[PDB]
């Protein structure tokens, strides 16, 4: 049985980083060399294994996490990194074994007035643990007085929205990301 | 309200260290982004360092490897540890509350950090003696360190038409300054003109009479 | 911090060649890999060539044989020799570097401003 | 490295008029642009964020416009406290960088400088050094050219200027140019002269003295 990668990569809607998506991959066979040759995949870098030897291996269980960041934040989706995305949205462990894949999606995910559907968490009192998903919408208490569900002075919405216009630089453009985590399910 | 009070600035030698701190009131230091932004004398603004709410720290490349930003929530304090300092680093350093590593909505008052190889020296005062309808006279306050000095005319009596120029930093590493005042010509033999120079860091006090 | 400047773009008539160069700054260029990509207006950004620190290269199949990626560590520079150009190849070409050092494979971490190449008629 | 180029460098206006300051970016920063006011001797104050959004407690007459690489700050009816230095700052790309500033300056009629020249004092000559001082008093606009001539040799690379801030009452400037040189070099030459070029002067004005008179 061939593996449902088309369901992941070619999906119609993509999640925002703070609420990233996570699909299981099990009991399947997959050809990774076809993927590795895609012109779309600006980033296709593995940790532990090498993309070349992916077809000759197999893994106990595989996860495909997927989300949308902006081009110059793709470098945070890697072990040992820091930044808003790596700290507060999606965190890889230092011992990560898997692959990070990213392609530019300027035509699907940008919009001339701005595409405000994609969000990321700006504020959090402490960093995310590896593979943690925080989806809290609670007003962020930046001062000693509580916020009582109303944003204001020292009381911020924890989620900000990307602008995503197609005319900005490549670092500002939306990139779709898929993270394959490898632990016999998928060979 | 929000208040931010810096301290720790002063004078310091190239190669030396210096710790700035910023007392913060009105918000949770540990819950916010906070930055240090410096301004050199007569120049624009430069971002130096940031610390995130989660504790990640980032540095401008000119200071990275030498500056370290940190904080202490119990004390409501931000700190900037400055090692291996250079003349370049001479600036007013502002502590600033940072809205999400984007812009600075609340600034402190600044603490001045001057990096010099010079040492304390009191100024020498020399007369700038008058020589159209009005005559100009003054005093030249030369070769002093550190800043500042204060100049009066007739112990505060004469203030009208007085210009005390900002100090200039010369190759020496010492500062120089002028105070001038314009008077009617007819008043030159009539009236006495004494300038009063005060340089507290050397306890220098000088009352110089200026005559044609 | 990291700064990458592309030049060399311009007008070519079909069949002609074009040498693109990208100057690097702000990192030990010796240790990082390098890449060249291109964006067609309205189409997704696509990678064309990659070069590792080991000199190992990758060429994407749509530019196979015709392009040649190379590097001079002495001058922190990467080059892209475009022979046998077609109107399919007109785009804004970008130069890129790894984001971080670990790992195996292509990594377009930091981007240049880009230079335009246009195949004429 | 996004570079912000603010123009003009100096902006000269009267109370009541409207002011248009521009900031241009070396690459598009979308709408990630902010504006600051800095009054003399004070800290910067956030005026506007997100190109157009007014900060809390900022009055009505400050407005932000533009996007991408072109931005404008507009001040509709200047009160006298609005005469300060203004900065733009981008946060679309790292590292964050500021503009170099636009100074908002009270405008007045052109006024020509009064020129005075001061020889070194005998007291200072015994010190082993000599300072010649040239004073340009109460003039406007600020731009002034002082040029030292020692025995008609146009002298260069050993003078320091310093200028006052604009006068609160008559909005003029004053400026001092100091020519410093050894007692020996001072004694080498005879005629010491100061030539001033200013917009209020039909022709450059020269004030001179002969060493030892
Ligand atoms: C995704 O869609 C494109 C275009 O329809 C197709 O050529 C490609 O093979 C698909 N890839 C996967 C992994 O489904």
């Amino acid at each position: 049985n061939l593996c449902p990668f088309g369901e992941v990569f070619n999906a119609t809607r993509f999640a925002s980083v703070y609420a990233w998506n996570r699909k299981r991959i099990s009991n399947c066979v997959a050809d990774y060399s076809v993927l590795y040759n895609s012109a779309s995949f600006s980033t296709f870098k593995c940790y532990g294994v090498s993309p070349t030897k992916l077809n000759d291996l197999c893994f106990t269980n595989v996860y495909a996490d997927s989300f949308v960041i902006r081009g110059d934040e793709v470098r945070q989706i890697a072990p040992g990194q820091t930044g808003k995305i790596a700290d507060y949205n999606y965190k890889l462990p230092d011992d990560f074994t898997g692959c990070v894949i990213a392609w530019n999606s300027n035509n699907l995910d940008s919009k001339v007035g701005g595409n405000y559907n994609y969000l990321y968490r700006l504020f959090r009192k402490s960093n995310l643990k590896p593979f943690e998903r925080d989806i809290s919408t609670e007003i962020y208490q930046a001062g000693s007085t509580p916020c009582n569900g109303v944003e204001g002075f020292n009381c911020y919405f924890p989620l900000q929205s990307y602008g995503f216009q197609p005319t900005n630089g490549v670092g500002y453009q939306p990139y779709r990301v898929v993270v394959l985590s490898f632990e016999a399910t998928v060979c | 309200q929000v208040q931010l009070v810096e301290s720790g600035g002063g004078l310091i030698q190239p190669g030396g260290s210096l710790r700035l701190s910023c007392a913060a009131s009105g918000f949770t230091v540990s819950s916010n982004y906070m930055s240090w932004v410096r301004q050199a004398p007569g120049k624009g603004l430069e971002w130096v360092s940031v610390i995130y709410s989660g504790g990640s720290t980032f540095y401008a490349d000119s200071v990275k490897g030498r500056f370290t930003i940190s904080r202490d929530n119990s004390k409501s304090t931000l700190y900037l540890q400055m090692n291996s300092l250079r003349v370049e680093d001479t600036a007013v350093y502002y502590c600033a509350r940072d809205f999400g590593d984007f812009y600075f909505d609340y600034w402190g008052q600044g603490t001045l950090v001057t990096v010099s190889s010079a040492s304390t020296k009191g100024p020498s005062v020399f007369p700038l003696a008058p020589s159209g309808g009005t005559a100009a006279l003054g005093c030249l306050v030369k070769d002093y360190f550190p800043e500042p000095v204060t100049v009066s005319w007739n112990s505060g009596a004469l203030t009208s038409g007085v210009h005390t120029f900002p100090a200039v930093l010369q190759s020496s590493g010492l500062y120089s300054l002028s105070s001038v005042v314009t008077v009617p010509s007819s008043s030159l033999g009539t009236q006495t003109y004494i300038c009063n120079v005060n340089h507290k860091p050397s306890n220098t006090k000088v009352d110089k009479k200026v005559e044609p | 911090q990291v700064q990458l400047v592309e030049t060399g773009g311009g007008l070519v008539q079909p069949g002609g060649s074009l040498r693109l160069s990208c100057a690097a700054s702000g990192f030990t260029f010796s240790s990082y890999a390098m890449g060249w990509a291109r964006q067609v207006p309205g189409k997704g950004l696509e990678w064309v060539s990659y070069i590792y620190s080991d000199g190992s290269t990758e060429y994407q199949d749509s530019v196979k044989g015709r392009f040649t990626i190379s590097r001079d560590n002495a001058k922190s520079t990467v080059y892209l020799q475009m022979n046998s150009l077609k109107p399919e190849d007109t785009a804004v070409y970008y130069c890129a570097t790894e984001g971080s050092l670990g790992g195996w494979g292509r990594d377009f971490g930091s981007w240049g401003q880009g230079t335009q190449v246009t195949v004429s008629s | 490295e996004i570079v912000l180029t603010q123009s003009p460098g100096t902006l000269s206006l009267s109370p009541g008029e409207r002011a248009t300051l521009s900031c241009r970016a070396s690459q598009s920063v979308s709408s990630y642009l902010a504006w600051y006011q800095q009054k003399p001797g004070q800290a910067p104050r956030l005026l506007i964020y997100g190109a157009s959004s007014r900060a809390t407690g900022i009055p009505d007459r400050f407005s932000g416009s533009g996007s991408g690489t072109d931005f404008t700050l507009t001040i509709s009816r200047l009160e006298p406290e609005d005469f300060a230095v203004y900065y733009c700052q981008q946060y679309g790309s790292s590292p964050r960088t500021f503009g170099q500033g636009t100074k908002l300056e009270i405008k007045r009629t052109v006024a020509a400088p009064s020129v005075f020249i001061f020889p070194p004092s005998d007291e200072q000559l015994k010190s082993g050094t000599a300072s010649v001082v040239c004073l340009l008093n109460n003039f406007y606009p600020r731009e002034a050219k002082v040029q030292w001539k020692v025995d008609n040799a146009l002298q260069s690379g050993n003078s320091q200027e310093s200028v006052t801030e604009q006068d609160s009452k008559d909005s003029t400037y004053s400026l001092s140019s100091t020519l410093t040189l050894s007692k020996a070099d001072y004694e080498k030459h005879k005629v010491y002269a100061c030539e001033v070029t200013h917009q209020g002067l039909s022709s450059p004005v020269t004030k001179s003295f002969n060493r030892g008179e």
